[PDB]
């Protein structure tokens, strides 16, 4: 435990808030900060250097690394090093378009040691879940052109209400702003929340009574996003966040809004804009190009039909079915479909996140829900 | 080379009419679990620009 699971993730909370400091290398607008603008809920949220490669670069050199090997302790202690210098020496060409070294050093060793001996995506989780709260509670704006110092957020609603009469103007100000953090917008963010909670519960049933012992019904669950919301959104950002900022950085070197006609997710209230087709475009591709990724996660990530049976199998469970093999084709009309489908109605839950417009660009806001059910899960486990 | 998507939707609405569905009770429960979840990391942003706008206003 109880001490422990609340102690690793406020070691977490506060190499998190250390690794929330802008560096003093000299300071700029965003002009530096423009690529990593896009990658704001890739890892953390800075307009600079806060957790910029941490420790998926470590991750992947890893895969670089075994990749030669193939086509322990002292791969494991060169993870580390590997990953840790890559990350300043991309940040060498991310100032020229010192201090990161121990920062992301701990930064990955941390999470690591927990992962280890006792937590990736709860950097993105903690992200988004600031954001939901920094967009609710909003007070500190230089004074625009209506307000006191307040963004029309939920607070400043609280202490705007005593000071402004006249609540049948203030009710559609309050429904009907476009460039703040609204009122009629903090319940599309509830409600793509309790819609996403409910088909998060969508799953199939199967039967299993383990060998040798009658009638032990250790069911087997194959939910519908069968692929965490993870390893489908992950993916979209992964496409979505690179594209956008090599189009930002080979126009200037060598278009923003001359290539953006299949690009943009849409955030306003009026949709039917003067590109229809382009949310047309966009939907079919915040559909298929997901569903396509996760129907190609499901055949190399150790989940598919054909290996499941080998997992079920190994740890001497049956069906109550047919035969000792055939458990395959008794799930397999139910796991690729469970993966297409599963790929297609989530995409469709991030189009809805944008097209009504929640909290945000339908990319986070879609996939934090899943590291607090993966982390539900943890919790009533042990 | 439409009738294999035609085989897909027929697929996928034969799915989720075998499904189980949080009705009730276990929606209200995670529901309830994911707001528990979401207030402990949501005030955490909170107490940062709790902790932040003094310093903010020294530096
Ligand atoms: C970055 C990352 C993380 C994943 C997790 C990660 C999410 C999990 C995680 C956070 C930690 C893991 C590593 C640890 O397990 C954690 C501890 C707790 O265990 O990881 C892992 O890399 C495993 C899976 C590997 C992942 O590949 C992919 O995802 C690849 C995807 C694609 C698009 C493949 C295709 C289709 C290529 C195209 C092929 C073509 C065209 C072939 C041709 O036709 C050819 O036949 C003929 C020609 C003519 O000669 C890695 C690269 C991804």
């Amino acid at each position: 435990q109880f001490k422990e699971k609340v102690l690793w993730t406020a070691i977490t909370l506060f190499i998190f808030l250390v690794c929330c400091q802008i560096p003093l290398f000299g300071i700029m607008s965003s002009d530096s900060a423009d690529p990593f603008y896009w990658m704001r809920v890739i890892l953390a949220s800075n307009r600079g250097t806060l957790m910029e490669l941490g420790i998926s670069p470590i991750v992947t050199s890893g895969l670089i690394m075994q990749l030669l090997a193939g086509a322990r302790a002292l791969f494991n202690g060169a993870q580390k090093l590997f990953g840790m210098i890559i990350t300043i020496g991309q940040s060498i060409v991310y100032v020229m378009t010192l201090l990161i070294t121990i920062q992301l050093f701990v930064a990955g060793l941390i999470v690591l040691l927990l992962d280890e001996l006792l937590g990736i995506s709860l950097f993105i989780a903690t992200n988004i879940c600031e954001t939901i709260v920094w967009k609710a509670f909003s007070p500190t704006t230089v004074n625009t052109g209506r307000g006191m110092e307040f963004e029309g957020a939920i607070i400043a609603l609280f202490h705007l209400l005593a000071t402004r009469t006249d609540k049948v103007r203030a009710l559609r100000e309050a429904f009907y702003r476009q460039n703040l953090p609204n009122l009629m917008n903090l319940i599309a963010t509830i409600f793509v929340f309790a819609v996403v909670i409910y088909f998060q519960g969508f799953r199939v049933d199967l039967p299993i009574k383990s060998a040798r012992y009658r009638g032990q019904y250790n069911t087997y669950p194959i939910k519908l996003f069968y692929t965490s919301n993870i390893p489908i959104i992950l993916q979209s950002a992964l496409v979505s966040n690179l594209y956008v900022i090599s189009q930002m950085l080979s126009a200037r070197f060598s278009p923003v809004g001359g290539l953006c006609h299949y690009l943009s997710p849409p955030e306003s209230f009026g949709s039917v804009l003067e590109d229809p087709v382009h949310a047309v475009v966009y939907i079919v591709f915040m559909l298929g190009s997901c569903a396509f990724f996760s129907k190609t996660w499901i055949e190399v990530s150790g989940s598919s039909a054909k290996d499941v049976a080998k997992q079920l199998k190994e740890q001497q469970m049956v069906m109550r079915g047919h035969r000792e093999t055939s458990m395959v084709h008794e799930l397999n009309r139910y796991i690729p479909t469970a993966a297409a489908f599963g790929g297609l109605c989530i995409g469709a839950l991030s189009v809805l996140a944008d097209f009504l417009g929640a909290i945000g660009s339908g990319t986070g806001i879609l996939l934090a829900v899943t590291i607090i059910y993966q982390y539900f899960e943890i919790f009533v486990k042990e | 080379f439409v009738e294999p998507s035609r085989q897909f939707v027929k697929d996928s609405i034969r799915l989720v009419k075998r499904c189980t569905k949080p009705d009730r009770k276990e929606f209200q429960k995670i529901a309830m679990a994911t707001a528990i979840g979401f207030a402990i990391m949501g005030f955490i942003g909170f107490f940062v620009k709790l902790i932040h706008i003094p310093i903010n206003n020294i530096i």
